[PDB]
């Protein structure tokens, strides 16, 4: 159980670091863009701010009540 | 005491060129003073200068530039940094026009120049395999 | 019950906890003399455990095998004192919170020095928004309603 | 050695070339600015890629970009 | 645009993208970026303004 | 304690998914640097400059993004491998009543599981447990190197 | 018109106290960042930097002196106003062996009142480990009504020092010449400071504390024990303890001192009945530090011809390795307050040190040696000030070197030949410490790695390839023959520690001798190790905070900033703060080793319970001779040993001790994110969260930005340091107090 969740982990960074490297080096945004409307991936950089706001908002709230009822408890 | 009479009164530090600065390249510094005004080395210490011709040798261009910089506050102006090969091959480095870099002069042409902003430059994914 | 929990009213094991607690706490109540302070100290401890247990008891609380209370938070309304009820109060205050430091945010970011009212408060037109915000959900509402709310494109964005 | 590009949102200003450690940069004559001076890299081969140059640029981002590149003895600061 | 006006920021390498600032002056030479801008948020370098071209500033109604 | 640490566990999943996103989304440029792309997936900062650019490409993203995978990951493991063996001792009362507070995790699973392991090898003897003992060691030296 | 004061320099006024940065001339615009705010506590203290004059820097850390004395007085107020109000002093008096010393009770809120422990004498609160109730019974306190004459008198001190701060900086403000005369300042600080508080500390002891004391060791109660005063006017009730008093003072003018050897002794050893030193050597001790300091004193030429100057005793130590020597070092330490405070700082920790070493080695107090607690706690408090004081000694070093160096008034002396041959010294400290760690270290992984092999014979232990500090024992054996042979007028050693009898008082060990084998070896030397680290890094900013071969200006950077750039490969850290950073995690990582190698030491082979019979039973049992010689033994039958305590401590009076482990735990993993990571990734996820925030048009004017790198350092290294002391705070306090 322990290797297969560190390896799954190790995996799931590496598609995430690999998609970045994508985002880097082969994306192609007039690929993406017809006619300045731009298609389901290219609009995931229109929002990134909305996207980027929102993970760290569940983060904040799951890691600010975890840590008070654990502590809590403690 | 010293090899040639023009060299500041140091007394030698354990900072100055090595083993490179004999096969490699040597960067020397001359500058003429008025006065025997005492200055901090950019390797060691402190170091006096010569009531007239001042010749130093580093290691390093940017130590000549710094030894440079600091004569500045001295008054001092007519220093010139010359690169020195393996054998006593000179070139003259910084007074590269005989005007500093600071202050325009005619005769020079614009090295790396683009006619756009940051924001024209091409994607990276139409530069790929070239 | 629900989650195969029972009341703690029932549960043999919450009055065992009971009892081991107060039997520590007299324990320690043996080793001091008369009515001097720490003897009525303890006491008070005594006194503060029996009555925290049978509140705990009586309060619609299921318990888990470790006789301790368990929290039922999906949602019912029955065990609705334990999350529901706490859920609202704090909804209520951190939304006056939020809105009564975004109205001071907005207030003095309209005069000449908007910085400089950050540092040092203007605490009279703090106290006049801080009590305004009873009304947070209602102003929220109201304020959406006329597109006050959002900005739409004078937020700044990054290159791609 | 490093890559040092200029680009015509230059004012001329002047600060960077003052703030070259190693004598990379130089003022050269322009007619795209008030002050009718640019910016020039006719000497990255002393370029050290200490990034000086562009921590003194008023413009808005950036008139002189320093993009890091093959190592050499002079770019890596190495007096030995 | 002249001076005092109000224009929104085109360029998109720019801090204050999208963003409304005060034109300080708009010079009438050959220059290629004659707009100054001022604007009231500091950048990441701590200036407030910056010279832009005509086609990156947008007048505000 | 399984609903406590199954919230931990999706703390720490929207964490690293948190770094991870935000370094392909700001792959290609940020405010502090909108020319991003021009430098690659990894390279070292961008200077001093503009307040200070500390990790700021993509690949310093994925960097501290390992972290928090291993952190998840541990905490991940540390509660399967708590609850089974309790499950496999038998006291699973132990588990039920000590998970819901940190000192509970920290005495009943680490300090208390740990005594078998740390003497594989004692100033007496030796058990075929040694070899795991001194990966233990050499576990935290590599792990304080990581530190320098 | 004073010739030493200006007179009414700066107006007491309120108006500054609301403009936030007034004293930076670049703060005080106002913020436009939230970097402006950390700015504003970043430099309030740095007074070089807000005036342009050393006569303001002067007035200012004069002022600020004044205030810290206030402060430090108004502490020791809450201390006294504690010990009279809220302690179980009076029954710790008499019970010293039995009750252990509280002053703190805790409101009983949210079910705190578990911390009230049940310390003896009918009374509940916090244990204490300060030792007050053992340094108050060496005063002579017996009564409460003492300690809350002495609060109210640490408050009247700590308004006066107020006073005097606001009356030297807003109404007579010296001058710079009043501040550089150091000649005048050593003779007055060596004579009145030192020798006449030495000489008003003995009086005291003889006059109060020596009867005192010596009536409670012959158990008289408090209650009946005269006052303080009554020993004062009445010369037979002192003259009944000490039959010498009979005969007043005309044996001191008449050069018979001989007959004052009934309470001025030279005895060593300790009190068999406190199990403390002897309070007649005490007060002969301070007698005889009076009267050499008060002679020190009369040193230096102040303002008569007569002593010495300075700047002839500099000048005149030449040599021929030396150059011009220490000429131009008076003019560096009268005109630079950063090499002072180097100096002051760095030999002030290690004071520090060397107090909380002879603390434990010859315990001072009466009952002190007997509560270990109070023991434990106070070698490692003061260890650690120490540790922190020499780092910052080093890091005012650097800045005097970065900001004050002058390199025209410093031609070819000392300073300047340091610098001029900086390269070998560090390559050689580099080597040494290499050497060093080597040796030490993987003799301890040699342990480890045969140990785990099944190669017992193989190890570097006692009944193996055995280290013995021969040169240790040596010195061990010199001071234990000393009283008789070289201390001829000493009846018992300086301390125990070097040999002779167990001491034990109540059947606990007070002292005994500490046996030295292989095992105190290898500590040693990791000790030795870690300091010469230490000093590497701290050593290394120095020399290279004005210019390196990276960077030839690098004074033009300033004292404290990031880096250069990513260039010459990368330039981090380059700083000369950056390498007090560096020693702050070295010194922290030397500093715990010293308290883990005292605490085990201690609790194994000195701390314990002696039999009526006189057999020795230690705390742990002996095993530090053979199990503290590998890393696997330190992890085991130390850490996880002794770790035990703290993590039952649940549901207990210790339960405190408990929280504040994993509460430092969380703090020092929480470091480790401003020590990994960098400001680029939190400034980029910030313009994120100021995206969302304009959507909702709920952004602050002041723009919010990442902490600067030297801030996020800083952050992370002030977190780690907190954490880690605070781990081994409450394991050390629940270990020591449990057992
Ligand atoms: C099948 C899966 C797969 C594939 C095909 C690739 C392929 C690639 N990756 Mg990638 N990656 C993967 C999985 C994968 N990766 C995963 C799972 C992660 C997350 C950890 C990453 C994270 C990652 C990053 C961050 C980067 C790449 C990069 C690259 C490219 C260059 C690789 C390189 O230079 O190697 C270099 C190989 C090494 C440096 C060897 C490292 C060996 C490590 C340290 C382990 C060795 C220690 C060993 C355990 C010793 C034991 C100790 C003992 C005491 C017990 C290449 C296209 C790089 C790039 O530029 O892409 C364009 C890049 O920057 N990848
Ligand atoms: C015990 C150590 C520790 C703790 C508590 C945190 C806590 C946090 N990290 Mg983190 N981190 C750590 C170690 C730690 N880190 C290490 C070692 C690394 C490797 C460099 C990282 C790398 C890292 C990255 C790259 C990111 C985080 C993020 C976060 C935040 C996630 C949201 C959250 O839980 O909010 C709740 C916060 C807490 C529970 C802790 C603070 C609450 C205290 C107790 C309040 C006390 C008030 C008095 C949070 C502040 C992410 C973030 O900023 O999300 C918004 C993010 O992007 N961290
Ligand atoms: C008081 C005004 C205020 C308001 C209305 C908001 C509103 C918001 N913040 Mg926010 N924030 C504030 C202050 C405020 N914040 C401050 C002072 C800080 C610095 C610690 C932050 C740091 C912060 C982060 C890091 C994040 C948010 C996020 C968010 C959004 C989701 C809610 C959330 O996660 O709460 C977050 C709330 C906190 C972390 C605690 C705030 C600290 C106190 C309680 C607020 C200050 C009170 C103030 C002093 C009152 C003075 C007013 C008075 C003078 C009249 C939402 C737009 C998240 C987001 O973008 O999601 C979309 C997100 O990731 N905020
Ligand atoms: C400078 C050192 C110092 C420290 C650390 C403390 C700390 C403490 N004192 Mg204290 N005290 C001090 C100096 C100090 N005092 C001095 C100099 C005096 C003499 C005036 C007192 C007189 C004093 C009294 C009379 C009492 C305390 C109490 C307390 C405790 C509760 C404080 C509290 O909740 O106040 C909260 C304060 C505020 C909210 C104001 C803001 C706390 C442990 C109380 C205590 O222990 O109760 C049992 C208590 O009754 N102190
Ligand atoms: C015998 C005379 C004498 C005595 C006792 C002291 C004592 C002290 N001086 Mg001092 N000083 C003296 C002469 C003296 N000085 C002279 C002649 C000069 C001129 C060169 C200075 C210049 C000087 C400076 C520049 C500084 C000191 C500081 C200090 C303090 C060091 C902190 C310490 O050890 O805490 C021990 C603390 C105590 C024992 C508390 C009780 C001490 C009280 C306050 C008595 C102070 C005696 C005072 C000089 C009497 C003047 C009264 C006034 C009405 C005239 C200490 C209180 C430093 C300090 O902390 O500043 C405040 C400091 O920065 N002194
Ligand atoms: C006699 C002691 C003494 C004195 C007078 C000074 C004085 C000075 N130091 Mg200094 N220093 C000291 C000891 C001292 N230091 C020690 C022991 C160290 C080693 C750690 C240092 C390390 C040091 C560095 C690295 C730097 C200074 C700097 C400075 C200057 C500016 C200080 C400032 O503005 O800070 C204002 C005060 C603060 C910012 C307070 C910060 C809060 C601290 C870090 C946390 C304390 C936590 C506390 C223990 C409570 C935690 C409990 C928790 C549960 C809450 C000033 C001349 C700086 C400078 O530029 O010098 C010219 C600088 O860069 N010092
Ligand atoms: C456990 C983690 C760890 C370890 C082992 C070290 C080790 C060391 N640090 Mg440190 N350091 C650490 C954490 C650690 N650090 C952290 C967390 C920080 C952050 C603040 C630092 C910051 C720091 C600074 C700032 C400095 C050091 C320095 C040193 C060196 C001192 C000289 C020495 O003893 O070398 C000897 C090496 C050892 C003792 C390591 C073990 C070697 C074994 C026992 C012997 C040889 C084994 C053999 C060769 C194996 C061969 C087989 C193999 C090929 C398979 C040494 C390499 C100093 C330095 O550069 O050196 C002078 C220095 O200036 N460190
Ligand atoms: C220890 C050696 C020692 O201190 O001898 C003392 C030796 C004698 O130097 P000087 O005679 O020149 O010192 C005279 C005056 O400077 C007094 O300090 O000093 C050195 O040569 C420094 C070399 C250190 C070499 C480290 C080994
Ligand atoms: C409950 C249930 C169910 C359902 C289930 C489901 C529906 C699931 C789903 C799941 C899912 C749905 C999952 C997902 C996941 C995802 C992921 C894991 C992702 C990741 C991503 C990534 C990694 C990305 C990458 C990238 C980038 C970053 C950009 C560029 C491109 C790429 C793509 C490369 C059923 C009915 C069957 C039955 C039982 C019950
Ligand atoms: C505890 C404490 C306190 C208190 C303190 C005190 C109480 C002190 C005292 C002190 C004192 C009370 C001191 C005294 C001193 C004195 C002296 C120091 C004297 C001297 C004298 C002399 C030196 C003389 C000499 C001579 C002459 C000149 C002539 C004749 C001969 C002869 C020789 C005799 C307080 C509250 C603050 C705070 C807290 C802590
Ligand atoms: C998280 C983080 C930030 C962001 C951190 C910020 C913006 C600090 C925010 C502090 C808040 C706003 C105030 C403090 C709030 C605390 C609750 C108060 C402290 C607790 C008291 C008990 C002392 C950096 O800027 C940074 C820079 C360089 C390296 C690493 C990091 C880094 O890890
Ligand atoms: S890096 Fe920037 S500063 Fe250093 S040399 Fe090249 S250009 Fe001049
Ligand atoms: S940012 Fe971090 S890495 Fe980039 S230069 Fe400054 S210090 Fe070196």
């Amino acid at each position: 159980y322990t290797h297969h969740q560190y390896i799954a982990g190790f995996l799931m960074v590496g598609a995430f670091a690999h998609g970045a490297i994508f985002f880097v080096r082969d994306y192609d945004p007039a690929v993406n863009t017809r006619n300045g409307e731009k298609n389901v991936l290219a609009r995931m950089l229109e929002h990134k701010e909305a996207i980027i706001s929102h993970l760290s908002w569940v983060s904040l709230f799951l890691g600010f009540h975890t840590l008070g009822i654990y502590v809590h408890n403690d | 005491k010293l090899k040639q009479s023009d060299f500041p009164k140091f007394e030698g530090s354990t900072g100055g060129w090595l083993s490179a600065a004999k096969n490699e390249e040597k960067y020397v510094i001359i500058w003429t003073s008025k006065d025997a005004s005492l200055f901090e080395m950019p390797t060691g210490g402190t170091a006096k200068m010569n009531a007239g011709n001042n010749v130093a040798y580093f290691a390093r261009k940017e130590q000549c530039l710094a030894l440079g910089s600091q004569l500045r506050g001295f008054k001092i102006t007519n220093y010139k940094i010359f690169r020195i090969y393996p054998p006593l091959d000179i070139t003259l480095l910084h007074p590269f026009d005989g005007v500093f870099p600071e202050k325009v002069n005619q005769g020079r042409s614009p090295v790396g120049k683009r006619d756009a902003s940051i924001g024209g430059n091409p994607n990276p994914a139409s530069l790929k395999f070239q | 019950d629900i989650g195969g929990l029972n009341p703690c009213k029932d549960s043999e094991v919450f009055q065992k906890r009971l009892a081991k607690t107060v039997k520590k706490l007299e324990n320690r109540l043996k080793k001091y003399e008369e009515g001097t302070p720490p003897q009525i100290a303890i006491q008070q401890q005594i006194t503060q455990t029996k009555q925290r247990f049978t509140r705990y008891a009586d309060s619609n609380l299921l318990c888990g095998n470790d006789g301790l209370p368990h929290l039922i938070t999906d949602g019912r309304w029955s065990h609705g004192s334990e999350f529901l009820l706490p859920s609202i109060l704090f909804l209520y205050i951190s939304g006056w919170i939020g809105w009564v430091g975004r109205k001071y945010i907005r207030t003095v970011g309209q005069t000449s020095n908007p910085t400089e009212k950050e540092i040092i408060i203007d605490v009279p037109l703090a106290i006049s928004i801080m009590t305004s915000g009873f009304l947070w959900p209602f102003a929220a509402w109201q304020e959406f309603l006329s597109g006050d709310l959002i900005a739409s494109d004078e937020t700044i964005t990054t290159s791609p | 050695s490093h890559t040092v590009k200029i680009y015509d949102t230059c004012i001329g200003c002047t600060q960077c070339v003052r703030a070259c450690p190693t004598d990379v940069l130089e003022m050269v004559p322009w007619d795209g600015c008030k002050a009718g001076q640019i910016a020039s890299a006719p000497r990255t081969e002393d370029c050290v890629g200490c990034k000086r140059c562009e921590t003194a640029c008023p413009t808005d981002f950036l008139s002189v970009r320093v993009y890091l590149g093959g190592e050499t003895t002079r770019s890596l600061g190495l007096a030995y | 645009i002249q001076k005092g006006s109000t224009v929104r920021i085109l360029r998109k390498e720019s801090y204050w993208y999208n963003e409304s600032g005060t034109v300080v002056v708009v010079d009438q030479s050959k220059v290629r970026y004659p707009v100054l801008v001022r604007f009231t948020k500091v950048n990441y370098a701590g200036t407030n303004t910056n010279n832009f071209g005509l086609n990156e500033v947008e007048e505000v109604v | 304690g399984d609903f406590l640490v199954h919230h931990a566990i999706a703390l720490g999943l929207h964490t690293t998914t948190l770094i991870l996103v935000k370094g392909a989304l700001d792959a290609r440029g940020s405010k502090l640097m909108p020319d991003k792309k021009d430098f690659g997936y990894s390279f070292p900062c961008d200077g001093p400059g503009r307040g200070g650019t500390c990790d700021i490409s993509a690949w310093d993203a994925f960097y501290l993004a390992m972290f928090w995978m291993l952190n998840t990951i541990g905490w991940v493991t540390f509660y399967w491998h708590w609850k089974h063996l309790t499950l496999w001792q038998g006291n699973q009362v132990q588990f039920n009543e000590s998970s819901n507070y940190i000192m509970g995790w920290l005495r009943d699973y680490l300090w208390l599981n740990s005594s078998p392991l740390i003497n594989g090898y004692n100033p007496f003897g030796m058990n075929s447990l040694s070899v795991w003992a001194w990966m233990f060691l050499f576990g935290h030296l590599v792990w304080a190197t990581g530190f320098m | 018109k004073s010739t030493i004061v200006d007179f009414n320099p700066v107006e007491t006024s309120f108006e500054k106290w609301a403009k936030p940065g007034q004293f930076s001339r670049t703060l005080a615009k106002g913020p436009k960042t939230t970097t402006w705010i950390w700015n504003l506590h970043a430099d309030a203290h740095d007074f070089d930097i807000q005036t342009n004059s050393l006569q303001e820097v002067s007035r200012k850390i004069f002022s600020a002196h004044f205030g810290q004395l206030a402060v430090i007085f108004l502490w020791l107020s809450g201390m006294h106003f504690h010990g009279a109000y809220f302690s179980n002093y009076s029954a710790w008096l008499t019970n010293p062996t039995s009750t252990k010393p509280s002053a703190q009770i805790v409101w009983p809120i949210v079910g705190q009142e578990v911390l009230n422990a049940d310390v003896g004498g009918n009374f509940q609160g916090i244990q204490i480990t300060s030792g007050f109730f053992q340094l108050w019974r060496a005063e002579g306190i017996t009564s409460e009504v003492e300690l809350y004459w002495t609060a109210v008198g640490g408050l009247v001190a700590s308004f006066l020092m107020l006073f005097a701060g606001w009356f030297h900086y807003h109404k007579a403000a010296p001058k710079l010449e009043w501040f550089q005369n150091v000649e005048s300042m050593l003779n007055h600080h060596l004579a009145g400071l030192l020798g006449l508080g030495s000489l008003s500390w003995a009086g005291h002891q003889i006059h109060i504390a020596l009867p005192i004391n010596k009536l409670l060791d012959l158990g008289v109660s408090p209650e009946e024990i005269p006052l303080p005063y009554e020993f004062i006017l009445n010369r037979d009730l002192i003259a009944q303890l000490y039959p010498s008093f009979n005969k007043g003072l005309t044996p001191f003018f008449t050069l018979n001192w001989g007959e004052y050897s009934d309470f001025l002794t030279f005895k060593g050893g300790l009190n068999p009945v406190t199990g403390g030193l002897w309070l007649t050597d005490t007060a002969h001790h301070h007698l005889a530090i009076a009267v050499l300091f008060i002679v020190a004193g009369h040193m230096y030429k102040t303002n008569w011809f007569l002593g010495h100057s300075i700047k002839t005793i500099l000048e005149a130590h030449k040599g021929p390795f030396t150059g011009e020597g220490h000429k131009g070092l008076y003019e560096v330490l009268t005109t630079s307050w950063h090499a002072q405070l180097a100096i002051n700082l760095a030999l002030f920790g290690s004071l520090s040190i060397i107090v909380a070493h002879h603390m434990y080695a010859m315990p001072p107090y009466p009952y002190i040696a007997i509560d270990y607690p109070t023991q434990l706690s106070l070698f490692t408090h003061h260890v650690w000030i120490g540790g922190f004081c020499i780092v910052g000694g080093a890091a005012h070093g650097a800045i005097f070197f970065v900001r004050d160096y002058n390199a025209a008034n410093n031609y070819n002396n000392l300073i300047d030949r340091v610098i001029r041959h900086r390269d070998a010294i560090i390559s050689h400290l580099n080597w040494v410490c290499i050497f060093l760690g080597c040796h030490s270290f993987g003799l301890y992984v040699h342990n480890d790695t045969m140990r785990a092999l099944g190669r017992s014979q193989d190890l570097f232990s006692d009944n193996a390839i055995a280290l013995k500090p021969i040169f240790a024992q040596f010195i061990q054996n010199l001071h234990t023959l000393a009283p008789g042979s070289t201390a001829p007028n000493a009846l018992t050693t300086v301390s125990y520690a070097f040999g002779g009898d167990v001491i034990s008082v109540g059947s606990k060990i007070a002292m005994m001798p500490i046996s030295l084998g292989t095992a105190d070896f290898l500590v040693h030397h990791i000790h030795a190790f870690t300091i010469h680290v230490t000093v590497l890094i701290l050593l290394k900013g120095v020399l290279y905070s004005r210019n390196s071969r990276l960077i030839p200006d690098k004074a033009n950077l300033g004292f404290r900033f990031p880096c250069d750039g990513p260039g010459r490969g990368g330039t981090c850290q380059v700083s000369a703060w950056d390498h007090v950073f560096l020693g702050l995690f070295w010194m922290y990582n030397s500093i715990s080793i010293v308290i883990f190698h005292f605490s085990w030491k201690m609790q194994s082979d000195v701390w314990g319970t002696v039999s009526p019979t006189g057999a020795v039973s230690h705390i742990t049992g002996g095993n530090f001779a053979q199990s503290s010689i590998t890393i696997n033994g330190w992890l085991r039958d130390f850490l996880w040993s002794q770790a035990a305590q703290v993590v039952q401590s649940y549901g207990s009076s210790l339960s405190a001790y408990g929280l504040i482990f994993l509460g430092a735990h969380f703090i020092w993993a929480f470091s480790l994110m401003f020590l990994f990571s960098g400001r680029g990734y939190w400034q980029e996820l910030i313009e994120s969260i100021v995206w969302a925030h304009n959507k909702l048009k709920v952004a602050p004017s002041i723009q919010p930005r990442a902490l600067s790198i030297t801030q996020g350092r800083a952050v992370g290294v002030a977190h780690y340091l907190l954490g880690g002391i605070g781990t081994t705070w409450a394991f050390f306090l629940a270990r020591i107090i449990s057992v």
